[PDB]
DNA sequence: ACTCTCGATG
RNA sequence: AUCGAGAG
């Protein structure tokens, strides 16, 4: 089972938490030399890379909101709006 | 030293008081803190 | 250019567990309905009781403050207390009754009026001489 | 055991200049200088020589962290009139001030008994 | 009437009324639609709970039901005409910005807020110095005392 | 720490020429701040000071002891005689600048001791060393080499801030991690497994 | 400046730390608790 | 317990704690031989292959070098023992164990670890001397002073971790704690005294001390502003300075007792647009409050632009202060003459009131009040005579002081101290009491062998007539001693039972939290909340606002 | 110990003053304070090195090794 | 006591009343006494108010009880935390203690309340009653030293 | 001359009480630093111990060594050890003087800085000689020998910086003070009842006018007047001491345009 | 000779002590302390000095009387970590471990009670010239 | 029922 | 392992 696009009642916003995961993730990719989607223009920070990647919503990762039942929502990190 | 020498051990109502009686045979203001405090004390 | 000019009459002078600003008291010598509030470096330019000084408001004689070199340069006051500050509120005690408060680097002021060109404006240079 | 060599306090690194010139880019035609291995002594007074040249807007000192004897000179001149030269003047000034200070004070030494 | 609610609404204002300079002597170019109608379709926004159920959203309307209550004391059209002045955009500007800030004070899902509130509780009892009160009052709260030392009776 | 239960650790070191000085050119061995006096109420360190600046400059052995009708008037009318505010106060200049200081400064003579505790034999860092053998992790220790007890508090901060990875990192990188076999039935380390 | 009163085990300074304790042979009244079905005891340690 | 919900780390240090004025808020000064103890694996890249030689190149001992050299294969290499710690070919891949260096992102920790402030991120920079210096403003969540305290730091050994720790436990970011919905860090000591002393409307700065304190702040535009004074000597003033310290859009409006936008006691504040119109700077404005300076800052330009605003503002205050002086000496417990005999006076009709209530009660006219003994309405009485003798002398010693008085400064900056302790150094130290009632008889019907018996004058019960700086009397040191030594004990025991009850509560709301449906459950799923807080906002993001719809009469309203 | 070579304050040698300072004690009969003046120790920190100190070298002297 | 209410213009005002404190407790009859209002008394036992109100009014005066502690010293500590605590206190239906005997005797996870007071009797009646563990809970992933379902760990990432 | 001027009040061998005209407070104040800090002086710096059976421990009789005023007179025309192109040290940068002392007689032999002996080859310059001001001819105290006792050791001598370590300082206290009336308010009196009778009056004040209380404050007046006392120890006579003050600062200054000139290079 | 007797707590119990020997005889300075005047006369014992109440770590304090007790609790607790000579023969013994000051120093605020503690003999600090002050922020 | 630091003795 | 002393 899982839960259609439609109907998703979880905050349409980032959470830090899960902005932090995305982040560290992303930058821990970019760590070992992984292949990065956005112009460097200078930096060479993984962290600050993935802080730019994010920024531009060019972040290829998917974050799976539990709910309490069981059921889950997928929510593409280019959708979701960091306010923060 | 002098103060190691002269000192007091107590073992276990109100034991930590400085009670009136210590007057003149126990001091009022030389002993340890936050554990043994009142139980600890020095001639 | 100018926007206001007036001669006040010193009333009361108070030192308010201070030593080098007093807080002064004023009224116009012409308008009967015109009274003045301002607080006075009494260390620089001393003012005792009962004294007639003339008090101007100005907005030009933003830019970093250039030493005044040499000069050989546009006073625009020769007089002999000269002070810049800030607009904060325009209290309306009447229709026929208009006050200003301005404040210069803490030394505040309140100038009791009724006719003014007095804007909420940084601009605010008040000239007292004798 | 982690304290710094005591000769770290006038004596230069390796590489260290004495002094570093640095474009500011706050205001224009001003500059901030580093003078390393230098403390007060130097700062309080050249600081001071300066805002006696009345072509000088601004001059400012200032000791970062006192760990470390370096400090940063902050210069600000009119236009047509390098800062540099106004560092020099005042440098100038002092050496001069000095040497007349000397003379006198030996001149004046040599008039004493006991 | 103090109280803590989300979103400083004065600090809101008071930078609208210096963001766009307006003076206190110029007629609003708004309508009463504009402040009734804005201001109602505002509360519309102050989303808590995002469900389409009737539970969901009674639960929605409980939970702002205060803040609602600050926003339309403060947004009153007399208040927003008469006591700020404020123009068509600096008043949108206010809503938008009002909306935003509540969409931030929202409580982040994940939050560990068990372990805070026991701390945000514990650390305070720490810098602690006629009934009993203090740490051994606490002690008793906590133990759930079957025979407190000073059971009162306040009668009125 | 001075003798008023008044303890304190060194903030920094500062040269002569740094130093505040007097007038007559004293400099102060030891710099301590005011706001340290009120709240503790320790009044006899500043008459201790007062005292031990008059018995410095008359050349006597002042008397502190506890139940005596020595006054800080009569202290303070001994050390205006030597010609000094009787109060203890001294005018000084900024030793950066030169130029006077507006508030004159408690200045004088006051017996501090010096405590047992320096930092050379307190001061601790490792990364990855020796474990015990029991549980595997960090030994006990200072002088063994040990590493700091992650406790049960530290844990709980984590948990409030919720950084879960750092927790992770704290309990198995930093700390003991292993590697074990599980039977897919019983679910018990049983297993006998025979690698390469 | 010694002033001794200590021993010397094994090259080791100690010291015999004074040990407080109750007065033996003494009469001592106490009021038990409120529970406690007794109101007053009269003990006397015995030495 | 003890090797599982806790076990010792590696990769961590512990050092005695100290003041640095010069440090920014969140970072904090890591000693070069820790520096080059911990280590972080740091995987080649493109990026940073150079700057990694670099490293290698200079090895341990040498700050900044590394320490191990971890290869594909998972072999490690000890540069300190290594022939080949010269010439070394890093392949891409391959892991870098360097040196702690500058802005690393570092855990800082105090035991006991009461709440999560206790544990926040700092920025590491590299310092000789073997001491742990953090900023002055993180003093109060650490709950830490320098009288010989030890702090612990922890390092991250992953991009994700120090992410996090960067992320979320940044210490600008718990600057607003959702604790008490307020800022938990602010402007003490030397720098609130001297907030406090600069922003007086005597106090005016000349051109050239206004030029070194513009120059000392780091986000300074360049822009000497425009004077106060222009003839007959351009002066500026302290408020004037310090507003270049608070950024451009900050709103500040605080009425106290007497402010009427004119404040002739200069009290109150208002600032407008980072400029500050009136009103003397202090604990009420620059200190830890709900709706203080940081609240706003912090709020509204963002947690970096507050972090950087205690750094201007210690900067600037600190050096005012450094060329201004602040002291403190037994002067300033010393009242004038009369006003010592007012307090030996006031003292003396209160033991005066004392006596006349005794032998009342000695005569059996004494009536009791309803619900408690004659007896117990005596010390009732005698104790609040007592009390009010120590509050009105205090006071009375208060009033005297002078404004140039520095412990009452102190008092009015709000930097340390309060009216009692005045009241105690300088009047009467007043009442000792022990578990509630003023000294018992220990010996039989006397509290000292020196007393005769049934002495229940003031005297003998603990009252103190004499001040600290008069000097107390054998009977009085001795009840004092009591007093303090009944204070110590139940310290001990508060900070034990405190210690046990915030584990209790910890391991009681252990598991809860906030789902993905805003409801506060637990590990069984079970419903604490439906709604966090009853209204599903974050404690960090609120602040005590006024409903001026539930006050006023209805024609108020109405108009 | 011994007496300190130079003065902490200051800087001041106040190592070859200390016999003299004795014998202006015992052989001139004066009091401390007088014979820290004729030492040319007029600031208190000097004053206070030689009248604070207290030579325990002499004592060190008792023993035989 | 002095207590502030609304007056019939409008403005609250000042209006002091008479206010009967008491040395005992025995609620059940004394809330029944005709002459005294029977809506605003209250109890420092929220026991009582527990036994005799309800569940709920037991929560209520619990906060109020705790706030009172709190705010005795003069500290602020925000309501929902102290709402939380009280909360869970009181959503088991009673009254549950902070202690061995209140929540300790939960329905949680075996490791759980084996990281707290009695241990080893729990993993004893633990392993006695074959219980399962969903090891959703943080002391328990902390034991498996498991990215436990915290803040950052309360959700998956995965790629698309 | 034409610039600042001196007028000097009190001069003897080991204090200069003089009156500093017409300068800038930095100068006063940096010339203060100089003279208490930046005064190249000879010290020992290095102690080679033989044997020792004293009381003392080996590098507490270094430290008090190393307080020992030495000659610093021609210290110009010796050289840093740090600059000299020799191994360790050598004659043209150090000072090499050995310290032989033995308990003798059964009284207490004490050990003095009069027994420090000279052993390097000064060739011509003033220099290393221990300074005694002490009547009697003997010196600093170093150290006390019983009747076995003996204390052999070799000290070298370097050229050293004040603000390397406070054994190379050429003076003590310097006494300085301007404005002895307050007329340009750098310092807000603290009181109880009168401001003047509690504090004492300074003597600088002998030579300045008093204010009068019909004069209204001078908000324009600097400071011009100084009076400094300056105090040696004895390595440099106080005349050198204030000269080669005044000689490094201006050296110093002199090397930061002389840095300027050399930035001027491509 | 009968002048003086040893007393215990439990015979303290029925005697009235005299808390200075000038409280057996039959316009004043504001400066002193408040001493309450003696309203006993059937007194049989004499304190031979109040100054005596103190143990040896206490007997340190300078005016002890002047501060907050704890505060004098926590000096009692701190003069036992103070570095010094604690004996002459330090340099003769083998201890575990053992501190000495470079240049110990007899302080200028002594009590009448150091006499006998030996502590002007054997000082355990420094005289240094302090200064209450705010400087640099340090 | 908080972290440390040592010392002893089996 | 346990015990003793001490640091905030
Ligand atoms: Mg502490
Ligand atoms: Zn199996
Ligand atoms: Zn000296
Ligand atoms: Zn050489």
């Amino acid at each position: 089972k899982a839960i259609p696009k439609d109907q998703r009642a979880t905050t349409p916003y980032m959470t830090k938490y899960e902005r932090a995961r995305i982040l560290g993730t992303r930058a821990l990719q970019i760590s070992m030399n992984a292949p990065v989607f956005v112009d460097l223009e200078g930096e060479t920070d993984p962290l600050r890379i993935a802080m730019k990647e994010l920024a531009e919503k060019k972040i290829p990762l998917v974050i799976r909101r539990y709910l309490p039942d069981g059921s889950f929502e997928d929510w593409s990190v280019e959708e979701l709006i960091v306010d923060l | 030293t002098l103060s190691h020498l002269r000192r007091t051990n107590t073992p276990i109502a109100k034991p930590r008081q400085l009670h009136n009686t210590h007057w003149g045979l126990v001091c009022p203001a030389e002993t340890p803190e936050g554990q043994a405090c009142g139980l600890v004390k020095n001639l | 250019n100018t926007l206001f000019d007036d001669i006040f009459q010193v009333s009361e002078v108070d030192p308010g567990r201070y030593n080098k600003v007093c807080r002064i008291e004023a009224a116009s010598t012409t308008q009967d309905q015109c009274k003045l509030t301002l607080d006075i470096n009494v260390e620089l330019f001393p003012v005792a009781a009962q004294d007639s000084l003339t008090v101007t408001i100005a907005s030009s004689l933003t830019r970093s403050w250039r030493p005044p070199q040499a000069g050989d340069r546009s006073l625009a006051d020769d007089y002999d207390y000269v002070m810049y500050g800030t607009a904060y509120k325009f209290e309306e005690v009447s229709k026929d009754l208009i006050a200003v408060y301005y404040s210069f680097g803490g030394l505040l002021m309140r100038l009791e009026g009724n006719y003014l060109n007095n804007l909420k404006q940084e601009n605010a240079y008040l000239l007292i001489r004798r | 055991m982690n304290a710094p060599d005591r000769f770290e306090l006038f004596l230069l690194g390796e590489g260290e200049s004495k002094l570093k010139i640095d474009p500011d880019t706050k205001a224009p035609n001003a500059v901030v200088i580093t003078f390393e291995k230098e403390d007060h002594t130097l700062g309080n007074l050249i600081r001071a020589e300066l805002l006696n040249d009345r072509k000088v807007l601004f001059a400012a000192y200032k000791v970062e962290h006192p760990f470390f004897a370096r400090f940063k000179l902050r210069i600000q001149t009119t236009e047509g009139y390098d800062p540099k030269d106004a560092l020099k003047n005042a440098c100038n000034s002092i050496i001069n001030k000095l040497g007349a200070l000397k003379t006198n004070f030996e001149t004046e030494w040599n008039l004493q008994t006991l | 009437a103090n109280w803590p609610l989300p979103v400083n609404i004065r600090r809101i204002i008071q930078n609208a009324q210096q963001t766009f300079h307006i003076d206190h002597t110029k007629p609003s170019d708004l309508t009463i639609k504009d402040i009734v109608l804005g201001v109602k379709d505002l509360q519309e926004n102050l989303l808590v709970l995002r469900g389409k159920n009737e539970i969901i959203q009674n639960a929605q309307r409980d939970a702002v039901t205060l803040f609602c209550c600050l926003l339309r004391s403060r947004l009153a059209t007399r208040r927003v005409l008469q006591e700020y002045r404020l123009t068509k955009q600096a008043f949108d500007w206010v809503l938008s910005n009002i909306e935003a800030q509540f969409l931030r004070s929202v409580v982040h899902p994940g939050e560990m807020v068990g372990v805070l509130a026991a701390q945000s509780i514990g650390e305070p009892a720490t810098q602690m110095t006629k009934v009993t009160s203090g740490v051994p009052r606490l002690k008793e709260i906590l133990n759930v005392a079957k025979n407190m030392k000073t059971p009162s009776l306040t009668v009125y | 720490a001075s003798r008023h239960g008044q303890k304190g650790t060194i903030g920094i070191t500062y040269r002569r020429e740094d130093m505040p000085f007097t007038a007559e050119g004293i400099v102060p061995d030891l710099i301590i701040n005011p706001h340290a006096i009120p709240s503790r109420m320790t009044v006899a360190h500043l008459i201790e000071c007062l005292l031990s600046k008059v018995a410095a400059l008359s050349g006597n052995e002042g008397d502190a002891s506890p139940f005596t009708d020595i006054t800080v008037e009569g202290i303070s009318k001994l050390l205006r005689e030597h010609g000094y505010q009787s109060r203890g106060f001294e005018v000084m200049y900024n030793g950066h600048t030169g130029k006077k200081l507006m508030a004159q400064i408690f200045f004088g003579p006051t017996y501090y001791q010096r405590l047992r505790h320096m930092v050379d034999d307190k001061i601790h860092a490792r990364a990855r060393g020796p474990m015990q053998v029991l549980t595997r992790q960090p030994v006990e220790g200072r002088s063994r080499d040990g590493g700091l007890r992650f406790g049960e508090m530290e844990r709980d901060c984590m948990i409030a801030h919720g950084a879960a990875s750092f927790l992770k990192e704290r309990l198995m990188e930093a700390s003991d991690a292993f590697r074990v076999h599980i039977c897919g039935i019983c679910g018990l380390m049983t297993v006998i497994a025979k690698l390469n | 400046f010694d002033m001794g009163g200590y021993f010397i085990i094994n090259g080791s300074e100690k010291v015999l730390i004074a040990q407080e304790r109750s007065a033996g042979n003494i009469v001592q009244v106490f009021k038990k608790a409120a529970p406690s079905p007794i109101s007053h005891v009269a003990e006397i340690r015995s030495a | 317990r003890g090797n599982l919900m806790g076990k010792r780390v590696d990769f961590s240090a512990r050092t005695v704690i100290s003041g640095d004025p010069n440090l920014e808020l969140d970072q904090v000064g890591v000693p070069k031989s820790i520096a080059k103890t911990l280590t972080y694996p740091e995987v080649v890249t493109p990026y940073n292959i150079d700057r990694l030689t670099q490293l290698v190149r200079n090895g341990p001992n040498e700050h900044p070098g590394a320490k191990y050299v971890i290869r594909d294969s998972g072999d490690r290499i000890d540069l300190r023992y290594s022939k080949r710690a010269g010439d070394i070919q890093l392949q891409y891949g391959w892991k870098v164990e360097r040196h702690i260096m500058d802005n690393d992102p570092v855990l800082f920790n105090r035991q006991p670890s009461l709440h999560k402030m206790s544990m926040m991120a700092h920025r590491v920079k590299v310092i000789p001397y073997s001491t742990f210096r953090l900023n002055l403003s993180v003093t109060s969540p650490y709950n830490a002073d320098f009288d010989g305290d030890e702090m612990n730091l922890h390092v991250p050994q992953s991009e994700e971790t120090r992410a996090e720790l960067s992320q979320l436990c940044a210490v600008p970011l718990q600057i607003v704690s959702p604790q008490s919905n307020k800022p938990c860090m602010g402007i003490v000591q030397d720098t609130l005294c001297g907030i406090r002393k600069l922003t007086l409307r005597d106090t005016f700065i000349e051109l050239d001390q206004v030029l070194n304190m513009l120059y000392w702040v780091p986000d300074w535009d360049g822009v000497i502003p425009t004077p106060a004074i222009i003839k007959p000597k351009p002066l500026w003033s302290g408020k004037q300075i310090l507003s270049v310290a608070i950024p451009n859009g900050i709103h500040l409006q605080r009425f106290d007792e007497g402010t009427t936008l004119l404040s002739p006691k200069d009290n109150g504040m208002l600032i407008i647009d980072g400029q500050i119109i009136f009103g003397v700077v202090e604990k009420k404005t620059v200190g830890s409050s709900n709706g203080g300076l940081i609240h706003v800052v912090t709020r509204e330009k963002g947690p970096q632009v507050c972090a950087k605003l205690f750094g201007n503002i210690q900067k600037v205050v600190n050096f005012w202060l450094l060329h201004n002086g602040f002291s403190t000496g037994i002067g300033d417990t010393i009242a004038d003459g009369p006003t010592m005999r007012e307090i030996t006076e006031t003292i003396a009709e209160a033991k005066k009131k004392v006596l006349d209530v005794t032998k009342e009660a000695q005569a059996n006219l004494l009536t009791a009040k309803h619900g408690m003994t004659l007896r117990e309405s005596f010390e009732d009485n005698v104790v609040r005579f007592l009390n009010e003798a120590r509050d009105k002398a205090g006071r009375l010693a208060e009033v005297n002081l002078k404004d140039l008085n520095n412990v009452k400064q102190m008092v009015m900056a709000g930097s340390k101290g309060s009216f009692i302790n005045i009241a105690q150094m300088s009047a009467c130290v007043g009442q000792q009491s022990v578990e509630g009632k003023r000294i018992a008889f220990g010996f039989v019907d006397r509290t000292l062998p020196h007393f005769s018996k049934d002495d229940y004058s003031p005297e003998s019960k603990g009252f103190v007539e004499n001040s600290y700086l008069r000097g107390l009397t054998p009977q009085e040191f001795f009840f004092h001693a009591m007093g303090g030594r009944e204070g110590l004990i139940d310290t001990a025991v508060k900070t034990a039972e405190t210690g046990y009850i915030q584990r209790r509560l910890v391991k009681a709301l252990e598991d809860i939290m906030v789902h993905y449906d805003n409801t506060t459950r637990n590990s069984l799923g079970n419903v604490i909340q439906f709604i966090y807080g009853e209204d599903g906002m974050d404690a960090a993001h609120i602040e005590k606002q006024s409903l001026d719809t539930i006050g006023g009469s209805d024609a108020a309203f109405e108009k | 110990m011994i007496v300190p070579v130079r003065c902490f304050s200051c800087g001041k040698v106040v190592g070859d003053k200390w016999e003299s300072y004795l014998n202006l004690l015992q052989e001139d009969e004066l009091d401390e304070g007088t014979a820290l003046s004729r030492l040319g120790l007029k600031r208190y920190c000097c004053r206070r090195m030689i009248l604070t100190h207290v030579d325990l070298i002499e004592k060190f002297l008792r023993y035989n090794p | 006591y002095d207590r502030k209410v609304p007056s019939p213009t409008g403005e609250y005002v000042k209006e002091p009343e008479w206010v009967l404190e008491t040395d005992g407790v025995n609620l059940s009859e004394v809330m029944t006494v005709p002459g005294i209002d029977p809506t605003r008394i209250y109890t420092n036992s929220f026991i009582d108010i527990m036994e005799v109100l309800g569940i709920e009014a037991g929560r209520a005066a619990l906060y109020k009880e705790v706030y009172n502690v709190i705010a005795s010293d003069g500290s602020y500590v925000n309501y929902r935390h102290m709402a939380l605590l009280v909360d869970v206190m009181t959503t088991q239906g009673g009254l549950t203690s902070v202690t061995r005997h209140g929540f300790n005797r939960s329905n949680t996870g075996a490791l759980m309340r084996c990281s707290f007071e009695e241990t080893v009797e729990i993993l004893f009646e633990a392993g006695a009653s074959a219980e399962l563990d969903d090891c959703r809970g943080v002391s328990e992933n902390v034991i498996l030293g498991q990215m436990a379902p915290i803040g950052t760990g309360a959700f998956d990432v995965m790629i698309d | 001359e034409e610039g600042p001027q001196v007028k000097i009040r009190e001069a003897s061998k080991d204090n200069v009480d003089f009156i500093l005209s017409n300068v800038d407070l930095a100068m006063a104040n940096s010339l203060r630093r100089v003279m208490i800090a930046e005064i190249p002086t000879l010290a020992i710096d290095s102690v080679e111990v033989e044997t020792n059976t004293t009381v003392l421990a080996d590098e507490f009789i270094a430290h008090r060594l190393g307080l020992i005023p030495l000659q610093s007179m021609d210290i110009e025309q010796l050289e840093y050890s740090r600059d000299c192109f020799c191994e360790d040290h050598c004659d043209k940068c150090s000072v090499v003087l050995t310290l032989q002392a033995f308990g003798e007689s059964e009284s207490t032999t004490n050990v003095y800085s009069k027994d420090l002996v000279i052993v390097s080859n000064l060739m011509g310059r003033n220099i290393g000689h221990p300074i005694i001001q002490d009547k009697e001819g003997n010196g600093v105290l170093i150290c006390k020998l019983r009747k076995g006792q003996e204390l052999k050791l070799t000290c070298v001598a370097k050229k050293g910086i004040a603000k390397e370590h406070a054994k190379w300082g050429p003076a003590a206290a310097i006494e300085f003070e301007y404005d002895p009336w307050n007329k340009l308010k750098h310092t807000d009196y603290w009181y109880e009842q009168d401001s003047a009778k509690e504090w004492p009056q300074s003597k600088n004040c002998e030579y300045e006018d008093p204010p009068n209380e019909g004069d209204p404050f001078d908000y324009k007046a600097q400071a011009d007047t100084f009076y400094m006392n300056v105090e040696s120890v004895g390595s440099i006579p106080v005349d050198q001491v204030v000269v080669r003050g005044i000689d490094t600062l201006q050296k110093k200054v002199a090397s930061i345009l002389l840095a300027l000139t050399q930035m001027d290079q491509d | 000779e009968g002048l003086v007797e040893y007393i215990d707590a439990e015979e303290e119990e029925s005697i009235l002590i005299a808390m200075q020997p000038e409280d057996l005889e039959p316009d004043v300075d504001p400066a002193k302390r408040i001493r309450v005047s003696h309203h006993a006369t059937t007194f049989t014992h004499c304190e031979i000095h109040p100054s005596m109440i103190l143990g040896v770590a206490a007997s340190i304090i300078p005016f002890p009387d002047h501060n907050q007790s704890p505060r004098n609790t926590y000096q009692s607790a701190m003069g036992k970590q103070a570095m010094g000579v604690f004996l002459t023969n330090y340099n003769v013994r083998m201890d575990t471990m053992a501190n000495i000051l470079y240049y110990p120093q007899k302080p200028l605020g002594t009590t009448r009670a150091m006499e006998y503690l030996k502590f002007r003999e054997l000082p355990a600090g420094q005289n240094a010239i302090v200064a209450i002050a705010c400087y640099s922020g340090y």
